RNA sequence: GAGUCUGCGGCGCGCG
């Protein structure tokens, strides 16, 4: 937020919006201004965010973060087996490949 | 005009460089810069066409996952900061145009070290490809296209030479679009909305070139209305 | 021949080649029966051409699923340097296939804590949660499963 | 840290000295004993389980090194730190169904 | 208050009133005091199969 | 044309009345009904201009919470009845609109009963307004006036008469807006989008016809951005 | 006017 003062700009329609409901569910202490009411909010871990599809804000803080994620080997389980006709066992007549 | 119509969007504009481009627009009446700043920030993000490496060829390389002496990096390791390179061409008889460069010995291959092409600029000068030790022999021939999104290397296949490979195409022009709404005094009804959006952008295109085309793009659409059935 | 192009060195696949599920990765031919020929495989090719290759098409496909480029090739041919070739086995020939396996729905991804899951979708960043300066998420965690 | 070292996933400098070439395939270091010895580097190798076991060189030309720092980083490390999967920026919320 | 079913929720979208807010609504024959979100999840339903009595 | 052009946005429609019209468009590139579809509601709904009762004077009533003899319904079930009613004037010169009517006895009140003014007219006839009974004694003035979105009686608090009590405005002639993007398959790559909005009118405006005012207005702020400054 | 022959029992681990 600190970039953003002085960047050249304040809070959204959507920024204030959000900040409403908020207070009306208990996030943030009624009667501070939305500069020190977002801290408060951002502090609890959540921040405002928009939709994307939309550009409405999504009614409520969300919160969001750097979250260390990895990829699982993918065996060959994985790559999907869909069988149409094959193989047959020599002994018992069952489908194998 | 003088009352309503004079009473217009006030288009102001700060722009520095060719990255960064702040755009704000008012007075505007209820709820009107999330109606404009939206649709425009998806049109930015998704539609605006631009420029990417398309395929590459190292002389002794014969796969993507080989790695050449006297290079620190490995063949995967450079195609993929070649797609970090941003060049910028200036008209459409560029449609692809392949960047040549050759450099030996203990020197550091930095983007500037691309034979100059007539009308193709390169703004990603100082952009490291590789670090040359001793008897190190790098020539390639990176190719470079202009067209629009994301294009799996995989999706278009392109075959210069037989044994170069594809690279992963982005061609987004803009990293980050942000908008915002607040409230703006006009004399008489306070309640009003006043939208500034600010957008980012690689260098190959400006914010106030991509701005154009998305507002271009969406008024396109618009007219799609016309014939029913 | 447009199935024997890759194979450019003869029998081997050339390396830095694509290969498609269903491309041949190398070669190979044995024969057609047990110990007898066939009757009517006999009347077949004496028709277009009595003249056919009697060895069998047996050769190392690519199994589907997928394969990516050729990178390494080993071969053990007749005089042995210092390997052991089993009995029966004339030669052996090794094909080192590697791929990028790119992100795609199919795979799935974890945090350390415990929380896995699939990739459902993948959305373009164009309408994505982002946030108020431009920067949008990359991925959106169920809340749900916590 | 700990278990890129105690594991081997990256190579460490043996003794203090400077580096002498920094191939993609191999970093010749000169220790300050008066000793130069080759690291060839495991290019790209077939692991067990298909994976690919790479030393990238961390260190540049002619670098003052000290006693067990990394020269090349494993698998999958960063910076001599274990790394598996990446930070990614998050959205902890519900979307439609996906 | 709200005659019709509709005007109920165009205030909602314009702001005035939250879905989860106690508002008095006009229905079929009676005046119901009921949240528009109740309403509107009625609707739904109503929509879901036709035969909205 | 032929190839990119020629597969354009077929915009189908489906209307019944002039309450409800489905309006079909695809094929749409990545995530564009959404970019379309979002922005027309947010119009549909604030921008498309109307009438709505304003305010209300009943002779003997004071207050909105007060009862009339021999009248069944209360003054706030039948202010409430009047915001339902929809008037269409035909030109500027009729900003507000002052409708008057007067009924006594055992007869029913419909919007039919309300005196013709000469430029104003009244689609909403059969619309019931009250039951009077016996020695029913009911004379009110009903203003009406042309204006946009929603406005509160608290916020334009309307004083024709010192006893009037002003009624909420409901100026949008569209009830509600609904836009669905369902995938949709054009021969080489399933990623489409297909947007399909629906729209209801109370009559006054026809969905179709609403539809173009909004593109239109969208459009007249498309071109906002010309001067920089 | 194509069809043979191989992949079993067990062991270990991992997912669900």
């Amino acid at each position: 937020f600190g970039k953003r003062k002085g960047e050249g700009f304040g809070v959204d329609k959507r920024e204030v919006e959000v900040l409403r409901r908020a207070e009306k569910l208990g996030l943030v202490t009624p009667g501070k201004t939305p500069e020190e009411q977002l801290k408060e909010l951002f502090l609890q871990g959540k921040v405002v965010l928009y939709d994307g599809r939309t550009g409405e804000p999504i009614e409520g803080p969300i919160v969001v973060g750097q979250m260390f994620i990895m990829k699982l080997y993918h065996m060959v389980e994985d790559k999907m087996h869909a069988r149409s006709t094959g193989p047959y066992s020599l002994i018992t007549q069952q489908p194998l490949g | 005009m003088l009352d309503s119509k004079l009473k217009a969007p006030v288009f102001t504009v700060r722009t520095q460089g060719r990255e960064y481009g702040e755009f704000v627009l008012e007075p505007l009446e209820r709820g009107f810069g999330v109606t404009l700043g939206n649709p425009l920030r998806r049109i930015l993000l998704s539609s605006i066409p631009g420029t990417a490496v398309t395929s590459v060829y190292i002389e002794d390389v014969l796969h993507e996952f080989s790695t050449i002496p006297g290079v620190k990096e490995d063949v995967v390791e450079i195609i993929l900061n070649l797609k970090e390179l941003v060049v910028r061409f200036l008209n459409p008889s560029l449609q692809t145009v392949t960047l040549l460069l050759k450099a030996e010995g203990p020197k550091e291959v930095k983007a500037r070290d691309f034979l100059p092409v007539a009308d193709v600029e390169i703004m990603n000068p100082d952009l490291h490809i590789a670090t040359l030790e001793e008897g190190g022999r790098l020539n390639m021939e990176v190719r470079v296209d202009r067209g629009v999104g994301y294009v799996p290397a995989e999706k278009h296949g392109i075959k210069d030479r037989i044994n170069a490979i594809p690279v992963d195409a982005v061609f987004s022009p803009v990293r980050r679009v942000a908008f915002q709404v607040e409230d703006t005094r006009l004399g008489q009804r306070t309640d009003l909305d006043k939208l500034t959006l600010r957008i980012w952008t690689d260098g190959s295109v400006t914010p106030l070139e991509a701005l154009n085309q998305a507002v271009e793009i969406l008024r396109e659409h618009l007219t799609y209305f016309s014939n029913p059935q | 021949e447009a199935a024997l192009r890759d194979l450019d060195e003869e029998g081997v696949v050339r390396i830095g080649a694509e290969v498609k599920p269903g491309d041949i990765l190398v070669g190979r031919t044995s024969f057609k029966g047990e110990s007898e020929p066939t009757p009517e495989e006999r009347l077949l090719r004496s028709i277009f051409g009595e003249k056919a290759r009697d060895v069998k098409d047996t050769s190392l496909r690519v199994p589907p699923g997928e394969g990516g480029i050729v990178v390494r090739t080993v071969r053990l041919r007749r005089g042995d340097p210092g390997v052991e070739l089993k009995p029966g086995v004339r030669e052996v020939v090794r094909v080192y296939v590697a791929q990028k396996r790119k992100l795609q729905v199919g795979d799935k991804l974890a945090n350390r804590h415990g929380n896995k899951g699939v990739v459902a979708k993948i959305l373009p960043v164009e309408d994505m949660p982002h946030l108020p300066d431009g920067t949008p998420v990359d991925v959106i965690l169920n809340p749900l499963g916590v | 840290e700990r278990v890129v070292r105690d594991s081997l996933a990256a190579l460490y400098a043996e003794e203090d000295g400077e580096v002498a070439k920094v191939d993609g395939n191999r970093i010749v270091v000169r220790y300050e004993d008066g000793r130069l010895v080759e690291y060839p580097l495991r290019r790209f190798y077939r692991s067990n389980q298909g994976t690919a076991l790479d030393q990238r060189p961390r260190v540049v030309v002619g670098q003052r090194v000290r006693k067990g720092d990394l020269l090349a980083d494993g698998p999958a490390s960063e910076n001599g730190f274990l790394a598996l999967g990446q930070n990614v920026l998050v959205a902890i919320m519900p979307f439609d169904g996906y | 208050v709200f005659a019709n079913p509709d005007e109920a929720l165009l205030a909602v979208a314009h702001g005035i009133v939250d879905l989860q807010d106690v508002v008095t609504v006009r229905y079929m024959g009676k005046r119901l005091e009921t949240s528009p979100g109740r309403i509107l999840f009625a609707r739904i339903v109503a929509e879901a199969v036709e035969d909205e009595k």
